[PDB]
């Protein structure tokens, strides 16, 4: 009854994406996959795929996607395929969830954080070009169009989650003319939402708080000042990049990722590979459909199954395999159906 | 004899700290003589800022250097003044060494790291305007032959200091001209010296490793594209900004130790501030100038005041005044 865009992508991207649909088979989710095999490592890369994505796009207006690798000899990452998806997407809006799992045990527990950078610029706009024999100039952007709309973004999510106070992480003491209207453009969007706490907070200050006392945070909201760093330094406070799940908005439409990213995230062979970032981040897209229900159900398997400690994968302490790990959610989820009363 | 070294008070939290330092010298004896000089920001005569020019001279002639942390507008105003000096005196490398401390419990345990940052090109290209009304443009520039001397210098660092590994860390997947170079330049020193271990890594993956297990990591070379954000990392792994120390090492014999915290303004005068950073930096100092029988001592004093527990610091284990703190560590150093 739901159709869903499904992007699989490179490296394990195929075994998460068959682990969302045996789970959601075991679940009865209502909802039809329409996959689209977009990949240049393998040659099926091409703009006339692109626009059948976006076409796709149009008409289901949510996907669930893995990452499309790109090919460090001839391409830098900005001309990537998961650029121009992004940019066709217009995605402006990362968001990560930095939750705690009860049972994986790392040295932040009992951490509920959620992080916010904007996905269209700083880094994202760095023209290169060589301007000597030996000098190389990089060009960046920051705008207060795009500061104005990732900042009501951010407060926007702070409400409509629930969520208490919305830090601004910027680095205005250097980059005074480039920060400084990210900066402002926040305050200024910070005076509509008065039941909103608000704070700043220079960007050296903050990842030094990250790994001493996350727990201060709440929201952070920051511009592509450095790309995913920060995501993923805060990702492997919870465990790492097989359990942190992502979404990424537009406008009008969500694409829900894994949140750590970086190039080897789960560089792993042919059966290692931990399902449940993709998992809560498909039980986080179900939510976003309003399947309140099926949303909540995985969200409760893969969070139990991870508490009882008995099938474990390689990164989270085990010898279990992905096949063995999903086979359990859905055992669990295929009880949580027969004995919902 | 008996050398004397450029000092710097500072703003905010610098001038107490400052002061602590130089106490735990006078109680160690330590043949330093203080030239107490002042910088703000003058503005010169072409409207581009200058340092105070009592202060250049000062440098100029002892060519040692220990300053507090400097007030930076956090909004507008002038530009930094840590980015002037460490450009002045073309101080290319910031040392940043991360190692636990035994006495003070921490979630990470036996973290030994060094990130040795290139500190004078990147975000230090202070050229940042306005194209167009709510659009600005930033440009940065690294050159090739920083690069090369950053990378040497690391690897001469490993090997001075009996390190086996260096590791890149790099964006080169995404600047892919700019750390294409840095890693050109860096592959090539690393040609010219089999004994340290080299390996690159991408940034966000050394972030996500880090946080997860340091112990993987011994030097790390960076270029000055992504901030010093590795090593605010690093500082929190082992007690946070009142105990990570500094350095910005340049040649002949040049440099300038400070710690990596800034002015502290929330607790600036009510006497709370840690000296163990300035005090560790200072230590750095001693031992670049070859006196390492006060350095020994003097860190010796610090670490078991800080290992007893009993006058620790706010930001630290419990609440205890920075001039507290400081006379424990007076009274050990003379004993
Ligand atoms: N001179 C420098 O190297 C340097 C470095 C960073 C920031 N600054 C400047 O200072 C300001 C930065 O202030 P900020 O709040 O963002 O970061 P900060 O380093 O000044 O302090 C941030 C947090 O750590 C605390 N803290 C810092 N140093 C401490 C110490 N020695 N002992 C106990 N607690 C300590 C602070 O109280 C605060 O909670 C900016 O103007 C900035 O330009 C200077």
């Amino acid at each position: 009854s739901f159709p869903v865009t499904m992007l699989p992508g490179d490296g394990v991207g195929p075994e998460l994406m068959h682990a969302v649909k045996e789970v959601f088979k075991a679940a009865a989710v209502p909802v039809e996959f329409q996959e689209h095999h977009l990949s240049e490592v393998q040659n099926m890369a091409s703009e006339e795929k692109l626009e059948q994505v976006l076409s796709s796009m149009k008409e289901n207006k949510v996907a669930i996607i893995g990452k499309i690798h790109t090919p460090m000899e001839y391409k830098g990452e900005l001309a990537s395929y998961d650029m121009r998806l992004r940019r066709k997407l217009d995605l402006f809006a990362n968001v990560v969830h930095v939750k705690s799992l009860p049972g994986y045990m790392t040295r932040h527990n009992n951490l509920d954080l959620v992080i916010i950078r904007e996905q269209t610029e700083g880094e994202y706009s760095s023209l290169e070009h060589e301007s000597a024999r030996g000098v190389i100039e990089c060009l960046k952007i920051v705008t207060r169009a795009k500061s104005q709309r990732i900042a009501k973004f951010a407060f926007d999510y702070a409400t409509k989650k629930g969520r208490g106070k919305v830090t601004a992480v910027h680095k205005a003491n250097i980059m005074k003319l480039g920060d400084g209207l990210f900066l402002q453009c926040c305050e200024e969007v910070a005076e509509l939402y008065p039941k909103i706490k608000f704070e700043t907070m220079i960007i050296d200050n903050c990842c030094m708080q990250l790994v001493q006392n996350p727990y201060q945070f709440d929201v952070l909201v920051m511009p592509n000042l450095y790309g995913n760093i920060i995501d993923n330094l805060a990702a492997g406070l919870v465990g790492g990049a097989g359990v942190v799940p992502g979404e990424s908005y537009s406008a009008e439409y969500a694409v829900f990722e894994t949140g750590a990213r970086h190039p080897f995230a789960q560089a792993v062979g042919r059966n290692i590979a931990n399902p449940t970032a993709m998992l809560l981040s498909a039980s986080n897209m179900l939510r976003h459909l309003n399947l309140e229900y099926h949303s909540s159900m995985i969200a409760d398997a893969v969070k139990k199954v991870i508490k009882v400690g008995k099938v474990r994968t390689s990164d989270m302490g085990g010898y279990a395999t992905c096949h063995d790990f999903t086979e359990e959610i859905c055992r669990r989820v295929k009880d949580l159906d027969e004995n919902l009363y | 004899g008996v050398q004397t070294v450029t000092l710097i008070p500072g703003d905010g939290i610098g001038p107490e700290i400052s002061a602590a330092v130089m106490k735990i010298f006078d109680a160690a004896k330590a043949p330093i003589q203080w030239e107490e000089r002042n910088v703000t920001a003058i503005q010169g005569p072409g409207g581009k800022w200058m340092i105070p020019s009592e202060a250049k001279e000062s440098m100029d002639k002892n060519k040692m250097g220990l300053k507090g942390p400097l007030k930076t507008p956090i909004a507008a105003g002038h530009p930094s003044m840590n980015l002037l000096l460490r450009k002045t005196f073309d101080l290319y490398a910031n040392v940043r060494p991360c190692v636990s401390i035994e006495g003070y419990k921490t979630p990470y345990t036996d973290v030994n790291i060094v990130t040795i940052r290139e500190n004078t090109e990147g975000e230090y290209s202070g050229i940042e305007h306005v194209i167009v009304d709510g659009v600005v443009q930033s440009i940065k520039l690294i050159t090739e032959g920083a690069s090369k001397r950053i990378a040497e210098f690391a690897f001469e660092y490993a090997r001075n200091n009996h390190r086996s590994n260096v590791t890149a860390v790099h964006k080169a997947n995404i600047m892919r001209m700019s750390d294409g170079l840095f890693l050109q330049k860096c592959r090539e020193v690393a040609e010219s010296c089999k004994d340290i271990k080299f390996n690159e890594m991408y940034l966000d993956t050394v972030c996500l490793n880090m946080v997860q297990d340091p112990s993987q990591f011994d030097v790390l070379v960076m270029p000055n594209l992504y901030g010093d954000i590795l090593s605010d990392l690093c500082a929190g792994l082992i007690g946070g900004l009142g105990v990570t120390p500094s350095g910005n090492i340049g040649a002949n014999g040049v440099a300038i130790f400070e710690s990596v915290h800034g002015t502290a303004p929330d607790i600036a005068g009510k006497d709370m501030a840690n000296p163990t950073a300035l005090l560790l930096s200072a230590v750095m100092m001693l031992r670049h100038m070859g006196l390492f029988d006060h350095a020994a001592r003097i860190e010796a004093a610090c670490f078991a005041t800080i290992k007893d527990g009993k006058s620790l610091t706010k930001d630290l284990g419990g609440n205890a005044k920075c001039s507290d703190f400081t006379e424990e560590i007076c009274r050990r150093v003379k004993d």
